RNA sequence: GUCUACGGCCAUACCACCCUGAACGCGCCCGAUCUCGUCUGAUCUCGGAAGCUAAGCAGGGUCGGGCCUGGUUAGUACUUGGAUGGGAGACCGCCUGGGAAUACCGGGUGCUGUAGGCUU
RNA sequence: UGGGGCGGUACACCUGUCAAACGGUAACGCAGGUGUCCUAAGGCGAGCUCAGGGAGGACAGAAACCUCCCGUGGAGCAGAAGGGCAAAAGCUCGCUUGAUCUUGAUUUUCAGUACGAAUACAGACCGUGAAAGCGGGGCCUCACGAUCCUUCUGACCUUUU
RNA sequence: GUAAGAAGCCCGGCUCGCUGGCGUGAGCCGGGCGUGGAAUGGAGUGCCUAGUGGGCCACUUUUGGUAAGCAGAACUGGCGCUGCGGGAUGAACCGAACGCCGGGUUAAGGCGCCCGAUGCCGACGCUCAUCAGACCCCAGAAAAGGUGUUGGUUGAUA
RNA sequence: UGAAGGUGAAGGCCGGCGCGCUCGCCGGCCGAGGUGGGAUCCCGAGGCCUCUCCAGUCCGCCGAGGGCGCACCACCGGCCC
């Protein structure tokens, strides 16, 4: 039977990477945190002040507070069948802005000028993406030569 | 007298069983939790927000006939 | 207009194969019925229908 | 891999292109089975083991049957095959009789079955000759190579049993 | 072409040993009245400007050690799902899909933002 | 409770692993620990470097003390282990007592209840620092206990019919 | 685990003991702009509430033990509550899930007689046992050996 | 509502007397506040069939768009101890 520590395993997950101890690069710091933004969570180990459960490290959630040294976050859970929503407290050196989204708003500004800019034309042409489809008939040339020729090889007890 | 101690063998069935549900999220959320310092200018704010209303009357009906404004150099 | 036309569609409601089968618990490269079998599919349309 | 009874199929087929290699090499290959669906999955097994590529980075692009150029002309064919037992793995080499290449091969299929009991999905099978009349190392296809030939039919069984199925005559069994 | 102050990314920037350094700089350097602290003006603080590239720093070199990145290792090892497949068992092969790391062999050896000097 | 008794505590708690790369997961399964200790070993500021290895110096020797060079932590940080720390979180000095008073929110175990432990804010009074700032106990992970009853503190506080 | 649009984007103006080189931020107001990857189907919400709270097996991963039809766990599916065709018989193995009837076709298994169907002029080989062999779960056997017989590899000699 | 003594559920808009000071005094009007979603209801360009033109009154329905918005839900705000 187990028991009920805050920490248990966690040899590994609240450890620097090799040859990255040391200070901050504090750049870290110095980022903007306004409300409503996407944040995704990494429990840094060298700081123990502010530090989230391990049951959220490696979770997506979203801003609701902002504190002199910390943030408020909305983060989703699954604990049998229901799933709760749950607001953790967390200081700033455990978090980072997330590229989920960057690629959705590149193509809503694309996509509102490529609509208003040739519109005049009159053509209502593609804005919505499209799975991979088939493939294309198309030819091949043989440049002259002839293609190789493979065959099997006999076994050998290398070893 | 000995006997089974833990499983968890036939749980997921019942989990579905029923479903499993996202919580249902609303627009204007509530603010229990935030910081006492900054939900205090927001009543003081919405506490004197009616003034300016007659001065907010006069540019946006001065705005609508320069909203008309486009319509009117547009025809 | 694919999804729309399908969609009106039920879908097909066929007899077991005239003739027999081989082995449908296999994959159709060791004798079996699984898996593509891309253009022998209307021989077999011919047996179900 | 089952059986029925094989045909041979020629093969061809390359990789893909990619903003780096614009015209990659080709690659033929020479293949025994029943039909086209399997025979392009046989090819990849191959060409996986040798190269470096899969299906899903290739294309096929020439797979079709190759015809015998002279069925009726009795020949020698010769055999070169890897497959592997119980308790290791083995090489051979082998001779038959036939009029086709295809018969020839399939012949194969059965007789390792029988001798050494070798499934197919346990047999790789890597060259076929045309062998001359001299160059066959084993005496059961030598046997034949004579130009005043002759035998008789010698014990010769009743077939066609349960047509009558109770007579009065005993059969006979000189012919 | 390059330096000074403040920095971001933190070895393509580190370690050892050799060559060169115009001008502006940066430093070495000369003293201890007052400021300040030392067992000891060595360090720290202050007041200075005779001389110097020796050092530090800057660049550069090594069939250099390491670091960054490719190839090979290898469609190998392993692995999702499958079978009234084999086998005394241990374990092996196949279908459908994904796919590594060493040894070994090559290349590279700091990018830059703000403010201000020299290069007449 | 691999029948019960004798043995042990797997009866409240902590570390690593088993545990199948989110989390969670059993057996008298492995290896170990707890019912404490601290006026500083708490808190601010400044300055410095650890283990060891080499070469030298009167008695001096394997080892006292002095000096130089190499030294990415191979030392220490009360205790079990694990993580983390180099002009620190370590060693030494100066000043002090945020180990104080007061509401409410959240996390952990979990029914999503309580104890305990912890976190981020707000109001006061303060300490240290040139100042930015840091501090409302011990670098983090464990060190503890309801009603009923008794005793003490507090308000020129309500009731004693 | 997130994201894949109207709870979005944009324009202009108001209030603030909050913060302050000037400024930020949040909130309120008034206008302009609709398809936002695939394939599927009707969603949501609230009361009262029973029986249960002894479990068991199989592939795969897996701990103690020499092993176990032994003891303890993770994943999915089954039994329990469930009949039917096949496995001679059978809790769970393979196929397939049930209103009462007619016709046709199948699955898994099979086609000497018991017993439905090969009473094919079936194809190529192997094998003789003074204990022959005979279809997952499954109900019986190893090392070592054999001028028994059929295949093959290597090296020599004519 | 509080252990008790005991207290005890609505605002604004405008104008007069003090300095809109997140503040006290004389006169009228409305009035259980608002944001978002919201079954139904209301107005309605142009009409759907009119053996032809135009005039064209009764009647459905469309349908652009636009409003009054029930219960109920989420939030903001206000009042009593
Ligand atoms: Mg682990
Ligand atoms: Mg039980
Ligand atoms: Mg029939
Ligand atoms: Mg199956
Ligand atoms: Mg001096
Ligand atoms: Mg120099
Ligand atoms: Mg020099
Ligand atoms: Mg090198
Ligand atoms: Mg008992
Ligand atoms: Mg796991
Ligand atoms: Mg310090
Ligand atoms: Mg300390
Ligand atoms: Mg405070
Ligand atoms: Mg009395
Ligand atoms: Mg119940
Ligand atoms: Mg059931
Ligand atoms: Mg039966
Ligand atoms: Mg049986
Ligand atoms: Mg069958
Ligand atoms: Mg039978």
């Amino acid at each position: 039977t187990n028991t009920k520590g805050k920490r248990r395993g966690t040899r590994y997950m609240f450890s620097r990477p090799f040859r990255k101890h040391g200070v901050v690069p504090l750049a870290t710091y110095m980022r903007i945190y306004k409300k409503g933004d996407i944040v995704d969570i990494k429990g840094m180990g060298t700081v123990q002040k502010g530090m989230p459960h391990k049951c959220y490290h490696g979770k997506t959630g979203r801003v609701y507070n902002v504190t002199q040294h910390a943030v408020g976050i909305v983060v989703n859970k699954q604990v049998k069948g229901k799933i709760l929503a749950k607001r953790i407290n967390v200081r700033i050196e455990h978090i980072k802005h997330s590229k989920s989204r960057d690629s959705f708003l590149k193509r809503v500004k694309e996509n509102d000028q490529k609509k208003k800019e040739a519109k005049e034309k009159g053509t209502w042409v593609q804005l919505k993406r499209q799975p991979a489809p088939p493939r294309e008939a198309h030819f091949v040339r043989t440049n002259g030569k002839e293609p190789e020729l493979l065959e099997p090889i006999p076994y050998e007890f290398m070893a | 007298a000995k006997s089974k101690n833990h499983t968890t063998h036939n749980q997921s069935r019942k989990w579905h069983r029923n479903g499993i549900k996202k919580p249902r999220s609303q627009r204007y959320e509530s603010l229990k939790g935030v910081d006492p310092k900054f939900l205090r200018n927001m009543r003081f704010a919405k506490k004197h927000n009616k003034k300016g209303l007659k001065k907010m009357q006069a540019n946006n009906a001065k705005a609508m006939a320069a909203r008309a404004e486009a319509i009117k150099a547009l025809v | 207009r694919f999804k729309e036309a399908n969609n009106f569609l039920w879908p097909f409601k066929l007899s077991s194969p005239r003739g027999g089968m081989k082995k449908k618990t296999t994959h159709f490269v060791e004798g079996e019925d699984a898996g593509n079998r891309e253009d022998q599919i209307n021989r077999l349309i011919r047996r179900m229908n | 891999k089952a059986s029925g009874t094989l045909r041979e199929y020629k093969v061809v087929g390359r990789c893909l292109p990619t903003p780096k290699c614009r015209t990659p090499p080709l690659y033929r290959m020479r293949i025994f089975a029943p039909n086209h669906v399997v025979a392009k999955s046989r090819f990849w097994y191959f060409v996986s083991q040798l190269k470096k590529m899969k299906k899903s980075s290739g294309e096929i692009v020439y797979c079709g049957q190759v015809f015998e150029k002279s069925p009726l002309r009795v020949k020698n064919f010769g055999i070169w095959l890897r497959y592997d037992s119980r308790s290791g793995t083995h090489n051979m080499y082998r001779e038959y009789r036939d009029l086709t290449t295809a018969g020839a091969v399939t012949q194969c299929y059965r007789d390792m079955g029988a001798r050494h009991r070798a499934r197919a999905h346990s047999i790789q099978i890597m060259k076929v000759e045309e062998i001359a009349a001299s160059k066959c190392r084993r005496p059961a296809v030598k046997q034949f190579h004579d130009s005043k030939i002759k035998f008789p039919l010698p014990h010769r069984v009743l077939r066609r049993q349960h047509k009558p199925r109770f007579t009065t005559k005993r059969p006979n069994t000189f012919f």
